[PDB]
């Protein structure tokens, strides 16, 4: 009755790789909003540091 | 006679002046009192145009930290949503490893016995046809 | 007498319109000093209006980056609860690799050569009845 416990096997493994898969788009997108987040941290630094060489 | 209306219109002159002489001097104080005023609401303006500048530039800068935590509110729930999907793998593997264990449980002693019996009795066999050759 | 008398005549004359239009400068100069002194209190009155919309825009500044460091903290927290998932991930890994390698181990029946004692067993059965034959 071993062939049981081994689709049982390929279920749950066609499971985790369905997760694994899920997993690299959820990084995808955390690379997607840390280019955001410096594209948004360098406009800041950039007015200020437009307003600070004016004032010289 | 007209030596007192000579008098009278000398007068006359007198007080004319003085009233010529006190609005001159009006005239020229108010003179200053509106330059000094222009220069006044000139400092003013500029002062209004330099915070106007100011305020627009703090106004960019607001939006750009009120987008960030929108960014970075999305940041915290992907980072969420990889931890349940890291819990789901660990109970998958958990799950594995159980049907793992059930499938080693799977083993037979009793095979190697018949392996032994089988095996003198085919050379048991092997005897017989040695004798048997041998006629 | 006869010609002084004409000579006051003219400068009264003259003095006066002098004077009239000294008044007449004075009231429009005092009119348009009145006009700047509105202007400038409504300068003085937008400049206070500014400076305090300056301070609040300050203040809205100040509470952002607060904020910002409070999901910072957070983030933080969750990458540090990834990281030990990750390893927690790495360890069953390797123990699963060790069950299925022990399996391999098992699963390599080839016990089941059973069969070929029996066939074995067969032919040499047949081999011993054929030369009972001869």
């Amino acid at each position: 009755i071993l062939q049981d416990i081994d689709r049982e096997l390929d279920l749950v493994e066609r499971e985790s790789a369905k997760l694994r898969k899920k997993q690299a788009e959820l990084d995808e997108e955390e690379k997607e909003i840390d280019a955001k987040l410096r594209y948004l941290e360098m406009g800041i630094n950039r007015r200020k540091e437009a307003l600070l060489k004016e004032r010289e | 006679d007209s030596k007192q209306h000579i008098e009278v219109l000398k007068e006359s002159l007198t007080a004319k002046e003085q009233r010529a002489a006190i609005l001159q001097t009006e005239v020229d104080a108010l003179r200053l009192r509106l330059e000094e005023k222009e220069t006044m609401l000139n400092k003013k303006t500029k002062q209004i145009q330099d915070m106007a500048e100011e305020k627009g530039t703090q106004a960019g800068e607001i939006h750009d930290l009120k987008d960030m935590l929108d960014v970075k509110e999305r940041k915290v729930n992907v980072l969420q949503k990889k931890i349940e999907n890291l819990q789901e793998q660990l109970r998958d593997k958990e799950k594995q490893m159980s049907s793992l264990k059930e499938r080693v449980k799977s083993l037979q002693a009793d095979t190697t016995n018949t392996d032994t019996a089988l095996t003198t009795l085919e050379e048991a066999l092997a005897d017989k046809e040695r004798t048997i050759e041998r006629l």
